[PDB]
DNA sequence: CTGGAGAATCCCGGTGCCGAGGCCGCTCAATTGGTCGTAGACAGCTCTAGCACCGCTTAAACGCACGTACGCGCTGTCCCCCGCGTTTTAACCGCCAAGGGGATTACTCCCTAGTCTCCAGGCACGTGTCAGATATATACATCCTGT
DNA sequence: ACAGGATGTATATATCTGACACGTGCCTGGAGACTAGGGAGTAATCCCCTTGGCGGTTAAAACGCGGGGGACAGCGCGTACGTGCGTTTAAGCGGTGCTAGAGCTGTCTACGACCAATTGAGCGGCCTCGGCACCGGGATTCTCCAG
């Protein structure tokens, strides 16, 4: 098959982006920031995914792991641990 | 001196290749000679790691296609994709 | 009888329970939809591993909630209490991501 | 020259020898630095070529390090490469906050 | 188990290996691995402390990545050494701006 | 299956040379071992960008010890280099 | 009659002298002093080339200069027109530092 | 061989702060704003020449060179052409 | 509200001089031409782990009211910092001296790649507990009116 | 400014259950005992390039003195978003099915190091003059204090 999918931006919820807020030590949040805050989520998943695509063409196959976005995101300077490598 | 090595002269030539007729000056010249080495050992770097995770211990041009495809921001990626296979090919049809 | 309280101990109490807590907070399917929506314009067909989703479930707190770390020193150095999204694109200069 | 039997104007034999003695893997290809070569081209005349424009732009007839400054800074991609480094003689691009510009009529 | 040769507990010979098999000089000295060994243990000794009495804080006996979390960003040069490092399942120190603390 | 080394026999030796009735869970068990191999490979990449411009190409523990004396800042530093003194000289005496 | 010019025309347009002009500003002596006065500390009798002098003359007005770029932006962002201390603390925070 | 030296951070002074703020695009100064300029200088300085004096060491040679403090500034991402 | 000192800034012109550019020897690293084990494209299986689907519960998301408090614009009031003359004063510059230490070239030699075999360390793999989540019932800590 | 609902939160106690600390087996990578070429410690020297001093000028720094505008506290007024309750609603779960592709292992093969003679090519020494400074003079523009 080939599924398609559409419009899935406004899947993070306004309660989610308020949750991410309140871990962060935000007290109050006002009226555009949940535009804004899908964008700039959006962009980095944009750059993380990309390189990982990347990463992920290279050897290819068709399946991204989890090693591929750990090292995507090593390489961007942001190391995370917890998956390996 | 021991003989130092240096990329002056081709700089020096891509600036013939570009505007023929204009001058450069001689700490922008190391500059530029600076410039080569770090681009130069980033994507050497790339290439390292980069054939290192693939449990390899080769690098060929698909390594440095990625790697470019890795460091060079988009529109500078393309067309250092459609230079370096030109020069590949162009290489090979001899 | 309203029962009810300030606009801000639920939010202060709020953030003792969500800096106590550690777990994982925008829903899976949701997150996931999103990543492989994002992901079909570079490639499309694809197939991912779980964990990997969880990964890039890990970037995407860590990105955010530390930029309302920054955006929060931010507006809170304006003396606001509030934040604002110019304060978000100020954080986002600071940081380079311009 | 294996510069002209690839068409360029790159050392493939410095360039190779460097990539073989750097240790970054055991055995390295054929036509690699032919490759590289190739991507270092693009990018020395892309920034000479702005150094270039913006060379007569100021009217003189030599590069200068501060056209170097200006030239990069003013493509988004080539400064997105070049964002962590500073270079020497280089000075700041002229940047004017919108609150600083006087309050006239 | 040159480890025993040297007084330790880590693998001299698979860091070794480590170290001929990454392509970062051409050959590689004798006492090399016995140093970074060393300097490995040490590091992770304390850090395994850290999160020990972070761990004896809340009163469990296992150490979860919330001990590591506060076990590293606790002491300053752990933190410096590991701040651009995201730990997984890490969350963060309660840091509140004073500014919000309700003061009546 | 196919077999994978991993660090975490040995800093659960190390967790039982601190706090010994006391133990460790998966996760961390994971996490502490990308991190070790974290600072393994920004000792061994500074040891290399270290032996890569004393035209030498050999690592000996001489410039492990200054590497690590330009990573982990300071008091760590010291204990650090100190142990690995004692390691070396511990090693060679015996 | 005294004649002067105001606060702000000495400002912006010394702001376009110092912004168009390229040289290196804070004199060579006494930060060739200061070097090697932070150098005695780590190390007893040192020695330095010149231009080493000069490179850390380089790097170092450069650091400063951008983080008076960002510390412009953040009292900027107070709807102030003067940098004080604690909009350098606080863009010093933003970039990791304290 | 006995070369003694104390109290020059004074010497950075007032004006230069100044040059170096109106390069960066700075209209008016408050007063407390020099001697914190002092300590950051300061403070870059220390770890600069910190790590810099280690690679000088390394070397076991006694004069601090250009090359040295290029690659200090490079691996602090500070990294700096024009030397080398 | 709109117009002149006048001061800073921009437009040509000879000068000089020196750093950019070019030319002549010239060591050596590219080059060319064969080998050779081997890393790796390449084929094929496998099975396992990712994807698809369907029904049920429901925590969570959504949406309406509401109120107060947070943002923000105006007002005054002070002072700290900007601007400019005046002194000084130490930085800049030229040159002269001395040698300590970087770079070089050689000398000698210990040492760390390289080989082959030998074995137990760790690592895959069952396993069964004791540590923790989950109720579950229970008495404090602090919030929020209302006094 | 105290008191009490109340209310979210800290404190024993069981309880299942399962994730981890652990015992069995194995196999291959650590290691152990040699060799050998070469990387590098180590000496000595060459000289040069860093340091040091001293005098002469002086751009810059310091400093005193207006003064005004920029920070900031108060303050009033709007609005928007936090709080909480009824509605929905699709996310989680939890099982069931299907097969595409990661991964394994084997096959066969085109390709990078090893030497090793051959050479022009980039590099250092060494000229040489034209473009940038650079005064030096001079019309433009912009600002700031006037109408």
């Amino acid at each position: 098959h080939r599924k398609v999918l559409r419009d899935n931006i406004q899947g993070i919820t306004k309660p989610a982006i308020r949750r991410l807020a309140r871990r962060g030590g935000v007290k109050r949040i006002s009226g555009l920031i949940y535009e804004e805050t899908r964008g700039v989520l959006k962009v980095f998943l944009e750059n993380v995914i990309r390189d990982a695509v990347t990463y992920t063409e290279h050897a290819k196959r068709k399946t991204v792991t989890a090693m591929d976005v750990v090292y995507a995101l090593k390489r961007q300077g942001r190391t995370l641990y917890g998956f390996g490598g | 001196k021991t003989r130092k090595e240096s990329y002056a002269i081709y700089v020096y030539k891509v600036l013939k290749q570009v505007h023929p007729d204009t001058g450069i000056s001689s700490k922008a010249m190391s500059i530029m000679n600076s410039f080569v080495n770090d681009v130069f050992e980033r994507i050497a770097g790339e290439a390292s790691r980069l054939a290192h995770y693939n449990k390899r211990s080769t690098i060929t041009s698909r390594e440095i296609q990625t790697a470019v495809r890795l460091l060079l921001p988009g529109e500078l990626a393309k067309h250092a994709v459609s230079e370096g296979t030109k020069a590949v090919t162009k290489y090979t049809s001899a | 009888k309203p029962h009810r309280y300030r606009p801000g101990t639920v939010a202060l109490r709020e953030i003792r329970r969500y800096q106590k807590s550690t777990e994982l907070l925008i829903r899976k399917l949701p997150f996931q939809r999103l990543v492989r929506e994002i992901a079909q314009d570079f490639k499309t067909d694809l197939r991912f591993q779980s964990s990997a989703v969880m990964a890039l479930q890990e970037a995407s707190e860590a990105y955010l909630v530390a930029l309302f770390e920054d955006t929060n020193l931010c507006a809170i150095h304006a003396k606001r209490v509030t934040i604002m999204p110019k304060d978000i694109q100020l954080a986002r200069r600071i940081r380079g991501e311009r | 020259t294996r510069s002209s039997r690839a068409g360029l104007q790159f050392p493939v034999g410095r360039v190779h020898r460097l990539l073989r003695k750097g240790n970054y893997a055991e055995r390295v290809g054929a036509g690699a630095p032919v490759y590289l070569a190739a991507v270092l081209e693009y990018l020395t005349a892309e920034i000479l070529e702005l150094a270039g424009n913006a060379a007569r732009d100021n009217k003189k007839t030599r590069i200068i390090p501060r056209h170097l400054q200006l030239a990069v800074r003013n493509d988004e991609e080539l400064n997105k490469l070049l964002g962590r480094v500073t270079i020497a003689q280089g000075g700041v691009l002229p940047n004017i906050q919108s609150v600083l510009l006087p309050k006239k009529t």
